[PDB]
C-alpha cells in the first residue's frame, strides 16, 4: 500500500516498457541514415539499457534527430526511475529510524 | 510452406511501370523487414530498399536512381514494389527477402523476372526429342524437349512432374528475332523407356501457360 | 557505405579439398558478416550468420571465421553440389551491402561427351519448320567444338549453340547445338551430322541420321 | 585539417547520361559533406547538404550519396546548364575545407 514502493514498482515496469519501445523506435529512426549503427533490435536493446543507466560505453549511439529524441526519452526515464528508487529507499530508512527511536 | 511468394515474371513496355508483389507466410513479427534485391543476368546482388510493414516506413539505396516505391498491406501480409518508368537497364530478377531485424536475410522469394521490351508475349511451342530409328543405345537413353518461340523469359522445365530429377540438363535460352529457344535433356536407363512414361512439363509464367509433352518412340 | 571485396572472383579446387572464400570489409564491422550461396537459376540461401554461426539444415562442412575487416567462409571436403556463387553481406552500418561474389569451380577428371542427335519432330514439321538438335552431355573440361555437316558438306548458317554452367551433380559441362531450317530446305537434303571435338580423343565423336 | 580529394578533375559525358563526381575525405566525417555548383563568372550555389539532402529550387536530377570518407554527387541525364565546376566542402571538423573541384564537360 505504501506509495513509495508502489511508485518504485510502477517505475520499473514503465522503464522496461520504455527500453523495449526505445529499441523499436531507435531502429525505426536510424535505418534511414548512412553510417548509422543503431539499426538491429538486439543491440538496440543493449544500447537502450546503457542509455537508461547512463553506463554508456560508446559502442552504439544515434545519429539522427529522431533517434536522439528517442535517446533523450530513454535517458530521462532511466534517471527518473533510479532516482525514484533512491527516494523510496530514503523514505523506508526515514520511517524505520523514526520507529527505532520511538516516535 | 514457402515463406515468400512472388510471381515468376512481368513484361513491361519501356516507360511503363509495374507493381511487383511478395506474399509472406510463416511467423510474422513487428520487427520484420522486407527487403528487395536486384540481380541482372550474370551479375551480383544489388540492394534496392526495405520496408517495415508494422509501421510502413521504407528506406532506399541512395547510390542508385530511385525507381522503386515500397508499400505493404498488413491484412494480406503482402509487400509491393512499384517500379516506375522502366528502361532496358531495369530488366532483371527482383528478389524479396525477409529480415527479422537482426541483420541477415533468413529467407528469400523465388524472384520475379522483369523484362522491359516492346515485344509481345508469346507462349512456347514444345516438341519431343526421341532418337531416330538408326541410333543405338547403351545402358542409358537420352530424350529431350525443344521449347521454341517464346517471350519473355523464363520457362521452367520439369520431368514427370518433378519426380524425375537426376540426369536432367536444361540449357540456357538463346534469343533470336525477339524469341527464345532452349532444350532440356533427360537420361534414363534404356530398359525403362518406353515401358515407363517420360514426360516433360513446360511452365511459362508470363503467358500463364503450362504444357505437357510425352516422349514416345518414333513409331 | 561499406565496400565488401570478394577476391578471387573464381576459386578452382579438386573434390575432397578444403576451400576458403575471402571477404574484406573497407572498415571494421565486428562479426556482422553473413554468407549466402546461390546456385545456377536459384535464389540465395543463407549459410552462415554473424561470421561463424551455423544455420539449421546447412551441411556441417560449411564454417565461417574472422572478425573486424577479414572474413573467411570455409568448406571442408568440397563436393559437386557446392558449385555455386557465394556472397557476403554486412549488417554493421546502414545501408546493408553485398560483396561482389566468388564462384566455386571443381576440377574433376576428363570425361568424353555423350553425343545424341535428334531429328525434327512430326508436330514441328506439321507447323512448317525443322529443327535438328544435338546434345553433347556431361563432358570435362568445358572447351569443346561442334561441327554440322549436311550431305557430307559443312554447314554453318542456322546453328545456335548453348552451354550449361558446371553441373552441381557431377561437375561436368554440357552443350546443345540446334540447327534450324525451313521445312523446304530440310526436305531438299538427306544426311544430317553432328560432330563433336574434345581433348579426350583425337577423333571427333560423330552422330548422324538419314531422313530416309 | 581534412583534405578533400576530388578526382578526376574533369569529367566528360554525353547529354542524357548519368554522371558521378567523387569526393574523398582524408578521415571519416560521417555525412558532413556539402556540394556546390559554380558556373563561369558565377558565385557558388549549394546543391546538396549533409551528403544527400535536397535543397529547394535545385532540379531533382541532382542527388548525393555516401558516408564516412567516400562521397558521390550524381546527376541523372546531364544537360547543358549543368556545365560548371563542382566543389565539396566538409563541416565535420574545424576548419571547414573545400575540395579542389571537378569541371563538368559535355
Ligand atoms: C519490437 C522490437 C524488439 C524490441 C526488443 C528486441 C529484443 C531482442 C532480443 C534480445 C536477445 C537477442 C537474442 C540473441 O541471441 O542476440 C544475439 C544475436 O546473435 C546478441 O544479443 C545481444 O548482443 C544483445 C542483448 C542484450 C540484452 C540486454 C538485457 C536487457 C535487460
Ligand atoms: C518519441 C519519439 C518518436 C519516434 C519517432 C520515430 C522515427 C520517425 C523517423 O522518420
Amino acid at each position: 500500500s505504501a506509495l513509495h514502493w508502489r511508485a518504485a514498482g510502477a517505475a520499473t515496469v514503465l522503464l522496461v516498457i520504455v527500453l523495449l519501445a526505445g529499441s523499436y523506435l531507435a531502429v525505426l529512426a536510424e535505418r534511414g541514415a548512412p553510417g548509422a549503427q543503431l539499426i538491429t533490435y538486439p543491440r538496440a536493446l543493449w544500447w537502450s539499457v546503457e542509455t537508461a543507466t547512463t553506463v554508456c560505453y560508446g559502442d552504439l549511439y544515434p545519429v539522427t534527430l529522431w533517434g536522439r529524441c528517442v535517446a533523450v526519452v530513454v535517458m530521462v526515464a532511466g534517471i527518473t526511475s533510479f532516482g525514484l528508487v533512491t527516494a523510496a529507499l530514503a523514505t523506508w530508512f526515514v520511517g524505520r529510524e523514526q520507529e527505532r527511536r520511538g516516535h | 510452406q514457402v515463406q515468400l511468394q512472388q510471381p515468376g515474371a512481368e513484361l513491361v513496355k519501356p516507360g511503363a511501370s509495374v507493381k511487383l508483389s511478395c506474399k509472406a507466410s510463416g511467423y510474422t513479427f513487428t520487427s520484420d523487414w522486407i527487403h528487395w534485391v536486384k540481380q541482372r543476368p550474370g551479375h551480383g546482388l544489388e540492394w534496392i530498399g526495405e520496408i517495415i510493414p508494422s509501421y510502413g516506413r521504407a528506406n532506399y539505396n541512395e547510390k542508385i536512381q530511385k525507381k522503386a516505391t515500397l508499400t505493404a498491406d498488413k491484412s494480406s501480409s503482402t509487400a509491393f514494389m512499384q517500379l516506375s518508368s522502366l528502361t532496358s537497364e531495369d530488366s532483371a530478377v527482383y528478389y524479396c527477402a525477409r529480415e527479422r531485424g537482426d541483420g541477415y536475410f533468413a529467407v528469400w522469394g523465388a524472384g520475379t523476372t522483369v523484362t522491359v521490351s516492346s515485344a509481345k508475349t508469346t507462349p512456347p511451342s514444345v516438341y519431343p526429342l526421341a532418337p531416330g530409328s538408326a541410333a543405338q543405345t547403351n545402358s542409358m537413353v537420352t530424350l529431350g524437349c525443344l521449347v521454341k518461340g517464346y517471350f519473355p523469359e523464363p520457362v521452367t522445365v520439369t520431368w514427370n512432374s518433378g519426380s524425375l530429377s537426376s540426369g536432367v540438363h536444361t540449357f540456357p535460352a538463346v534469343l533470336q528475332s525477339d524469341l527464345y529457344t532452349l532444350s532440356s535433356s533427360v537420361t534414363v536407363p534404356s530398359s525403362s523407356w518406353p515401358s515407363e512414361t517420360v514426360t516433360c512439363n513446360v511452365a511459362h509464367p508470363a503467358s500463364s501457360t503450362k504444357v505437357d509433352k510425352k516422349i514416345v518412340p518414333r513409331d | 557505405d561499406i565496400l565488401l571485396t570478394q577476391s578471387p572472383a573464381i576459386l578452382s579446387v579438386s573434390p575432397g579439398e578444403r576451400v576458403s572464400f575471402s571477404c574484406r570489409a573497407s572498415q571494421s564491422i565486428g562479426t556482422d558478416i553473413h554468407w549466402y550461396q546461390q546456385r545456377t537459376n536459384g535464389s540465395p540461401r543463407l549459410l552462415i550468420k554473424y561470421a561463424s554461426e551455423s544455420i539449421s539444415g546447412i551441411p556441417s562442412r560449411f564454417s565461417g571465421s574472422g572478425s573486424g575487416t577479414d572474413f573467411t567462409l570455409s568448406i571442408n571436403s568440397v563436393e559437386s553440389e557446392d558449385i555455386a556463387n557465394y556472397y557476403c553481406q554486412q549488417s554493421n552500418r546502414w545501408p546493408f551491402t553485398f560483396g561482389s561474389g566468388t564462384k566455386l569451380e571443381i576440377k574433376r577428371a576428363d570425361a568424353a561427351p555423350t553425343v545424341s542427335i535428334f531429328p525434327p519432330s512430326s508436330e514441328q514439321l506439321t507447323s512448317g519448320g525443322a529443327s535438328v538438335v544435338c546434345f553433347l552431355n556431361n563432358f570435362y573440361p568445358k572447351d569443346i567444338n561442334v561441327k554440322w555437316k549436311i550431305d557430307g558438306s559443312e554447314r554453318q548458317n542456322g546453328v545456335l549453340n548453348s552451354w550449361t554452367d558446371q553441373d552441381s551433380k557431377d561437375s561436368t559441362y554440357s552443350m546443345s547445338s540446334t540447327l534450324t531450317l525451313t521445312k523446304d530446305e530440310y526436305e531438299r537434303h538427306n544426311s544430317y551430322t553432328c560432330e563433336a571435338t574434345h581433348k579426350t580423343s583425337t577423333s571427333p565423336i560423330v552422330k548422324s541420321f538419314n531422313r530416309n
